[PDB]
């Protein structure tokens, strides 16, 4: 039993990586958006 | 004795099962 539950727990220590795909969705898009918040800023001028 | 050794051998394969449960 201890075998079978000693895999689980690195089954659990196998969330946080969807966090990160997350965290570069973040970014790009910050990025992307000061690129085109300044074309709007010429746009508006 | 010999089933105390065996057993107290054995053990340590299961000890070794874990190492390649970590591999």
């Amino acid at each position: 039993q201890q075998i079978d539950q000693q895999i689980e727990e690195e089954n659990i220590r196998q969330q946080r990586k969807a966090l990160q795909r997350e965290i570069e969705d973040d970014v790009s898009k910050q990025r992307e958006i000061k690129g085109q918040l300044l074309a709007e800023e010429f746009e508006r001028e | 004795k010999m089933l105390e050794t065996e057993i107290l051998k054995e053990q340590q394969m299961r000890d070794i099962e874990r190492e390649r449960k970590l591999r």
